[PDB]
C-alpha cells in the first residue's frame, strides 16, 4: 500500500510530524496482512467450491486469524460482538453519502429466492450425451436424408399439430417449437413450410390456417438455440403478407379476427426491427415498404389498415416522426368513405378500424412530448379527429402513469 | 478416354488406354423480398426427395477455373458415375 | 447405363452442329435443346462437353466456341422437361470461366470478349435465380467469389469488368451495398485514362469500357 495514504491516516487521527521511515513501517506491515488474509481467504474459496472469493471468505479468513470481522467498528470488550462477522458495508466510491431516512423504508424489499431442490438428469447414455436442456449439447451409395426417422416423424406430427384441429395439441406444439434445442437441421424444411404455406394459402383467405402459421413463426423466434437470420429472408414476406394482403374470404366479420392478425403482423414487424439488425438492410426496408403503401393511392381498406397497423407498432420515434405530416389525406379519407351512399363494400369498416387506430396513436404522441393544456379545442387545428376523446385517452395514460 | 467427353479428348489428342462478413451475403440484406409479399392476388419414405450430396454438400467451386496458366489444383479426367438414386434413369 | 444407338447419334448430331460449320444448323440445333422432352439420360453428356470445351479455351483462346457453348448452356435452361438441378455444379463454374477469366480472346484487343461478358453474367444472373435455394448457398457463394475478385487489387481489367458485369447483372440491393462502396475506385481507374503513363497498351480499352 502507498506511504502517502498512511500519513493521511495518521495526521487525521492526531498523531502529526511522522517520518518517512516511520511511515514506510506502517505501509509493510499491513500490506503483509492483507497479503496474509488473502492467502487464507482463498482456501475458503478453494474449500467451498466457487473459485469466486466471495465476501464471507474473508469474514472467515478474519476470525481464523483470531481477529473480528468486525468491519467499521472495533469492540474493546469484546463481550457485545465476539468473531461473528455483520456482512461487511454496503458502500460505495461513486455513493451519496446522505440519504433520506424515509427513502430506505418505502423501497419494496427483494424477493427471497428458490429453496434448494435436487433434480436428476442424464449426463450420459451409455457413452453419448443426451442434447437435453440440462446438458451443453459405376454408382454412386444411395444417399440417406439428413433426418432421421424419429426426427422426421417429429416433424410431421409438429406440423399436424400446427395445423390447429385441436387447441391443445398446438399449444403443445407451439411449446415443443419454443424450447426444443435440437430443432435445428429441421429448420430449412420449418421454414419453408411455412412460408409455401403462407402463398397458397391466401389464394383462397383462409384465416385460420394463417392464425396458425403466424403463431408458429412466433414460436420459432422465442426459442433461444436455433440460428434464424439465415431464414429470415422466407419469414419476414410470409409474417409482412399477415399484414398488406386482401381477404378473399368473408372481409366484414372475421375482420375482428383480421384486425388481430394485422397486429400480428404489426407484432412480427417490431420483432424484425428488434432483433437481427445490421445496417440499412431490414428495418429501413420493410419501414420503406410500408409508407410506399401508405403514400400509395387509393391504397385499399385491407391493405390500407394493415401497413396502417404495421407503421404502427414501430416504436416511439418512428410515429414521432412519420404519422406527422398526414393527418389530413387520413380525414380526407374517411370523409369520402362517409359521404358514400353504398356499405354494401368493407371501404367502412376499414376506414372506421384506420380511423380509431390513428387516433390512439396520436394520443400518446401526443401525451409524450407535451404539457396536457388546452385538451377541449386546440386539437381542432388538428383537423378535429379525436379532440376531447383524445384528450380523455390522454388523461387515461396520465392515471396510469400516476399509478406506475 | 473413350467414354462421354470423347470428341474433346480426340481433338486434344491424348491416347492413353467488413463488408466480406458472412451476414452481408445472407439473401435476407441482398433480396427485394417485399415483392413477394402477395397484396391484392388475382413415414416409411421421405416426402422431400434426397438432395443431391453432392450439390448440398461437395465444394463444386473447387472446379471453377479462376485463372487458366495460374491453376491452384490440377484437374483430372472425370469418369460417368450414372448415380441410381435419380429417378427416370432405367438402371 | 451405356447410351443406345438413337441417342447415340442425336447426341452426335447436336453437339457437331453446335461447332461451327453453319449458323442454320446451330439454330435448329438449339431449338432442340431447348423444346425436346425427352433429352434426360443425354443431361451428364451434355454437361459434361459443355465444361471440358470451356476448358479447352485455354489450350485455344477461341472466343467464337465459347459463345456457342453459352448459346448452348442457355439452350439447356430453357428446356421446362429437364431438371438441372443434380447438374448444375458442373455449370456454374463454366459460365463462371466465361465471366472472370482474363483472356477471353485470340487478339485480345479487337475481339469483343465484352459480349461473352454480359451475355454469361445474364446466363449467370438466370441460374442463380432459378436455382438458389437456402440448402444450395449459390447466390451467395457467387457474389462472393464476383466480390473478393472485384475488392482485390492487382486483378486485370478484363476480370474486374466481369465481376462487376455479374454483380450488376444479379440486381439492385447487391449494386447498393457492393458497388457503390467502392465508387471511389472510379479515381483509381481515372488515374489510367485521363492521363495514363502509357496511352497505346490495351489497358485504356479495358479501363473505358469498365467506366
Amino acid at each position: 500500500l502507498p506511504s502517502e495514504s498512511m500519513k493521511v491516516v495518521a495526521e487525521s487521527m492526531g498523531i502529526a510530524q511522522i517520518q518517512e521511515e516511520t511511515c514506510q513501517l506502517l505501509t509493510d506491515e499491513v500490506s503483509y496482512r492483507i497479503k496474509e488474509i488473502a492467502q487464507d481467504a482463498l482456501k475458503f474459496m478453494h474449500m467451498g467450491k466457487r473459485q469466486k472469493l466471495t465476501t464471507s471468505d474473508i469474514d472467515y479468513a478474519l476470525k481464523l486469524k483470531n481477529v473480528e470481522p468486525l468491519y467499521g467498528f472495533h469492540a474493546q470488550e469484546f463481550i457485545p460482538f465476539r468473531f461473528a462477522s455483520g456482512g461487511g458495508r454496503e458502500l460505495y466510491f461513486y455513493e451519496e453519502k446522505e440519504v433520506d431516512l424515509s427513502d430506505i423504508i418505502n423501497t419494496p424489499l427483494p424477493r427471497v429466492p428458490l429453496d434448494v431442490c435436487l433434480k436428476a438428469h442424464w449426463l450420459s447414455i451409455e457413452g453419448c450425451q443426451p442434447a437435453i436442456p440440462e446438458n451443453p449439447p459405376r454408382l454412386k451409395p444411395r444417399s440417406i436424408h439428413e433426418l432421421s426417422v424419429e426426427q422426421q416423424l417429429y416433424y410431421k406430427e409438429i406440423t399436424e399439430a400446427c395445423v390447429g384441429s385441436c387447441e391443445a395439441k398446438r399449444a403443445e406444439a407451439l411449446q415443443s417449437i419454443a424450447t426444443d434445442p435440437g430443432l435445428y437441421q429441421m429448420l430449412p424444411r420449418f421454414s419453408t413450410f411455412i412460408s409455401e404455406g403462407v402463398r397458397v394459402n391466401v389464394v383462397q383467405n383462409n384465416l385460420a390456417l394463417l392464425i396458425y402459421l403466424m403463431r408458429m413463426v412466433k414460436a420459432l423466434m422465442d426459442n433461444p438455440t436455433l440460428y434464424l437470420e439465415k431464414y429470415v429472408h422466407e419469414l419476414i414476406p410470409a409474417v409482412m403478407t399477415c399484414i398488406v394482403s386482401r381477404q378473399l374470404c368473408l372481409r366484414p366479420d372475421v375482420d375482428n379476427h383480421w384486425a388481430l392478425r394485422d397486429f400480428a403482423a404489426r407484432l412480427v414487424a417490431q420483432i424484425c426491427k428488434h432483433f437481427s439488425t445490421t445496417t440499412n438492410n431490414i428495418q429501413s426496408r420493410i419501414t420503406k415498404t410500408f409508407t410506399k403503401s401508405w403514400v400509395d393511392e387509393k391504397t385499399p381498406w385491407t391493405t390500407r389498415y394493415g401497413s396502417i397497423a404495421g407503421l404502427a407498432e414501430l416504436g416511439h420515434d418512428v410515429i414521432k416522426t412519420l404519422i406527422l405530416p398526414r393527418l389530413q389525406q387520413e380525414g380526407e379519407r374517411i370523409r369520402s368513405v362517409l359521404d358514400g351512399p353504398v356499405l354494401s363494400n368493407i371501404d367502412r369498416i376499414g376506414a372506421d378500424h384506420v380511423q380509431s387506430l390513428l387516433l390512439k396513436h396520436c394520443a400518446p404522441v401526443l401525451a409524450k412530448l407535451r404539457p396536457p393544456p388546452d385538451n377541449q379545442d386546440a386539437y381542432r387545428a388538428e383537423f378535429g379527429s379525436l379532440g376531447p376523446l383524445l384528450c380523455s385517452q390522454v388523461v387515461k395514460a396520465r392515471a396510469q402513469a400516476a399509478l406506475q | 478416354r473413350y467414354g462421354p467427353a470423347r470428341l474433346w479428348y480426340d481433338m486434344l489428342g491424348v491416347p492413353e488406354d467488413d463488408l466480406l462478413a458472412d451476414e452481408n451475403f445472407l439473401m435476407v440484406t441482398q433480396l427485394h423480398w417485399e415483392d413477394d409479399i402477395i397484396w391484392d392476388g388475382e413415414p416409411w419414405y421421405s416426402i422431400f426427395p434426397i438432395d443431391n450430396e453432392d450439390l448440398v454438400y461437395g465444394r463444386w467451386e473447387d472446379n471453377i477455373i479462376w485463372d487458366a496458366q495460374a491453376m491452384p489444383r490440377l484437374l483430372e479426367p472425370p469418369v460417368l458415375t450414372l448415380d441410381p438414386n435419380d429417378e427416370n434413369l432405367i438402371l
